[PDB]
RNA sequence: GGGGCUCGAAGACGAUCAGAUACCGUCCUAGUCUCAACCAUAAACGAUGCCGACCAGGGAUCGGCGGAUGUUGCAGGACUCCGCCGGCACCUUAUGAGAAAUCAAAGUCUUUGGGUUCCGGGGGGAGUAUGGUCGCAAGGCUGAAACUUAAAGGAAUUGAC
């Protein structure tokens, strides 16, 4: 790692800017996602922030899905995740 | 004191370095074979001289000094060429290889190599 | 010129620390400033503890240990020889002894 | 705060070519780094440099080729005429024979040589050689 | 460098480093400059070699063997290996 | 020979394993690191950069100006051979100031080139052929500065089996560029390795 | 105004000393604590104004976050490993700077220009005189001149002590 006169600053490696801070990386991306939490039973198409800050419920019972915490929200461990993207 | 100067010193250092063929232990012998071997004017440097060797012999006796060469182990070579065993000492089986070194097989290295192994 | 690079105490990030007492002068040094030792010993030394064994009652009785921590000024610490004058080039050298 | 990108720009390409380096990054981009740039690289002083689009200010990567000795802002942007061209000539170059002043004029950005040919004059930039 | 009749007029022309193109001066005494032979299609060096430079800064900078390690991987691409 | 036997060799004599860290050189030839903290140097980039090492020695054709140095007492036996196979001088263990500076000193002895066991053991010569324009290579391993050396076999530099094997690969694919090894095997069993 | 343990300017006494209104002992007043008001100074120091960019490496640590990991008399908490941002520092080395000590900023400076505030011009007289102004006062802010002088001073070096 002598120095960046190895490395392109044009094409720099995939998995380093994995790493970097978003803002420092090449061109600035989020971190967080969208995820469509399904719950144990049924209206499991709800769309919640990955980084969430409000408690969201469910149409059934309220089945409360995350808190809201430094990072990102807690899921309970009845609620399952995957994932949406563009 | 009883320390010796460095010219008694370094020429009892060179006299046994190119006279240690017939020079033997005894003092009074050690002085003999100096006074014709080498020109010594003061007789008591000739006796420390020849004292100063007999202790340097009574230390080489068991085993070599810092001080002399010349067939250099002390008296004959060959010593180390031969440590040649009949099998070279390298193994080439099942030659100590781990997770990550596996890792390093499955990138440019061949992962079929003969001395591959699961440990 | 400037003898230490901390100044001879270790005070960073912060403006105010309160003093303490030297144990030998009773003079006001700051706490980190100030020469600290935890010394720990037996009540009774190697000469004492032979002839206390047998008179102790019973033999289960564990010798009492004591510890204290001293603090030392500068000058009651040099004095003292808890801490000596070191060289230039040694002064920087923090590691303690053994 | 950033109260001159050209600075910036010009100091961190300066640094990078003492210490080396074959590849600068410059950040926020501008016209007028691009101009500059364009002139620098036209006399012959840089190599290649691309600008990348991050979609708030850009950035630019530009290659060295070890010719660049110093490269500079002036700052206030001081006026000049074509008559006190040759003052600064004076001023901020080697010698007569080589070294490049830049200027702003209304025609645009360009180096002093040019100012002379077109009889412009305007303020000045910077200066490298 | 260039005279009017088109003659030299300096006394001489220096090196300069092949990695950072700055020039060797006449009393750089740190740096070095390394012949790097070539071999032919069954390993036989055949007298000829590439030359390289390197300036006393990129050397005490320890950049050194970076530098002519990416210069040799450069190189051997023209004339094979 | 083939690189695949080299590199099984190597893998024999431990050559891959590195340290707990490693400066901020050599992530060029390091592979990853282990749970434990060790580094797995890549042999590949080693092969060819001992390979490229090699060219550069058989350039010059007066091999009496080169000097193996090795002032640890543990490769002392690989400088001591690797001088008679080639022509190259060797001095081992000690190196007095001055050899490479003082004209007046009685073993004054300029080199072309300067080859070096470990970096950070005999930083000494590496000073003092910095300055007379001497050429130097090294086998350096993680934590082992870059600092003038400019040639560095990514190797062990603190085992028996590393240095010894790795001399002899060296000396062996010199010897093959000089064309005295014609297409053929090993006649030079180990014998560099410690007693 | 209250409180007033301890310690202790002033004061007294003992001791030492050629002398001791000092250092050492003891008893102590204002003070040290608190409430309501004044003062506006410190070696108030990192003796290093604030904002911004770049330029070597390393490990540790504090706060938050992301990932992996396999143990806890218990997802999470404690611990281990990797990474990012922010902070207090530390170690090595100049290819940098500097009169040097030394400094990773005190670098990017005759190849001199990112923005901005304050502030110095040989040593004394002197932070003095006077005027102005704030304060109950002690004092604070602003602040000269005549005259005198060839050195004063900084860092490092060799001796001597
Ligand atoms: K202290
Ligand atoms: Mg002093
Ligand atoms: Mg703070
Ligand atoms: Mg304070
Ligand atoms: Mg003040
Ligand atoms: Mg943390
Ligand atoms: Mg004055």
């Amino acid at each position: 790692m002598v120095l960046q006169n190895d490395i392109d600053l044009l094409n720099p490696p995939a998995e380093l800017e994995k790493l970097k801070h978003k803002k420092k990386r090449l061109v600035q991306s989020p971190n967080s996602f969208f995820m469509d939490v399904k719950c144990q039973g049924c209206f499991n198409i709800t769309t919640v922030f990955s980084h969430s800050q409000t408690v969201v419920v469910c149409p059934g019972c309220q089945t409360v899905l995350c808190q809201p915490t430094g990072g990102k929200a807690r899921l309970t461990e009845g609620c399952s995740f995957r994932r949406k993207g563009d | 004191g009883r320390v010796r100067t460095k010219t008694v010193k370094k020429t009892s250092r060179q006299v046994i370095e190119k006279y240690y063929s017939r020079m033997t232990l005894d003092f009074h012998t050690n002085k003999k074979v100096l006074e014709e071997v080498s020109i010594l004017q003061s007789k008591r440097l000739r006796n420390k001289v020849a004292g100063f060797t007999t202790h340097l012999m009574r230390r080489i006796q068991r085993g070599p000094v810092r001080g002399i060469s010349l067939k250099l182990q002390e008296e004959e070579r060959e010593r180390r060429m031969d440590f040649v065993p009949e099998k070279s000492a390298l193994e080439v089986d099942e030659i100590r290889v781990d997770k990550e070194t596996m890792d390093m097989l499955a990138f440019l290295g061949m992962a079929d190599l003969p001395g591959v192994e699961r440990a | 010129t400037f003898k230490r690079r901390n100044g001879g105490r270790n005070k960073h990030g912060r403006g105010h620390v309160k003093y303490i007492r030297c144990s030998n002068c009773a003079k006001c040094c700051p706490k980190d400033k100030a020469i600290k030792r935890f010394l720990v010993r037996n009540i009774v030394e190697q000469a004492a503890v032979r002839d206390v064994q047998e008179a102790c009652v019973h033999d289960g009785y564990v010798l009492p240990k004591l510890y204290a921590k001293v603090h030392h000024c500068v000058s009651c610490a040099i004095h003292a020889h808890i801490v000596r004058v070191r060289s230039r080039e040694n002064r920087r050298n923090r590691e303690p002894p053994q | 705060v950033r109260v001159s990108v050209l600075n910036d720009a010009l100091k961190s390409m300066y640094n990078a070519e003492k210490r080396g380096k074959r590849q600068v990054m410059i950040r926020p981009s501008s016209k007028v780094i691009i101009k500059f740039l364009i002139v620098m690289q036209k006399h012959g002083y840089i190599g290649e440099f691309e600008y990348v689009d991050d979609h708030r200010s850009g950035k630019i990567v530009v290659e060295l080729n070890g010719r660049l000795n110093k490269c500079g802002v002036i700052s206030p942007r001081f006026d000049v005429g074509v008559k006190e061209i040759e003052g600064w000539t004076a001023r901020l170059l080697p010698s007569r024979q080589f070294g490049y002043i830049v200027l702003t004029t209304s025609a645009g950005i360009m180096d002093h040589e040019e100012a002379r040919r077109k009889n412009v004059g305007g303020k000045v930039l910077g200066f490298f050689y | 460098m260039q005279n009017e009749v088109g003659d030299m007029v300096d006394l001489y022309v220096p090196r300069k480093c092949s990695a950072t193109n700055r020039i060797i001066t006449a009393k750089d005494h740190a740096s070095v400059q390394i012949n790097i032979g070539h071999v032919d299609e069954n390993g036989l060096y055949d007298g000829r070699f590439t030359t390289f430079a390197l300036s006393g800064f990129v050397r005490a900078q320890g950049d050194a063997d970076g530098s002519l390690d990416r210069l040799w991987q450069k190189r051997k691409a023209e004339i094979k290996q | 020979s083939q690189r695949e036997q080299d590199i099984q060799m190597m893998l024999a004599a431990d050559v891959h394993l590195g340290t707990k860290n490693c400066d901020f050189q050599m992530e060029r030839y390091v592979y990853k690191r282990r749970t434990d903290g060790i580094y797995i140097i890549n042999l590949g980039k080693t092969w060819e950069k001992l390979q490229m090492a090699a060219r550069v020695i058989v350039a010059i054709e007066n091999p009496q100006d080169i000097i193996v140095q090795s002032a640890r007492p543990y490769g002392q036996r690989a400088v001591l051979k690797f001088a008679q196979y080639t022509g190259a001088n060797a001095i081992a263990g000690r190196h007095t100031p001055g050899t490479f500076t003082n004209q007046m000193q009685t073993s004054f002895s300029e080199p072309r080139l300067l080859i070096l066991t470990d970096p950070r053991t005999d930083h000494q010569p590496i000073k003092e052929s910095a300055l007379g324009n001497i050429p130097t290579i090294a086998f350096c391993d993680t934590d082992s500065p870059m600092r003038y050396v400019d040639i560095g076999i990514p190797a062990n530099n603190k085992g028996k089996q590393s240095i010894g094997c790795l001399f002899w690969l060296l000396a062996r694919m010199v010897l093959q560029m000089r064309g005295t090894i014609l297409p053929g095997h090993k006649w030079e069993i180990m014998v560099d390795l410690f007693f």
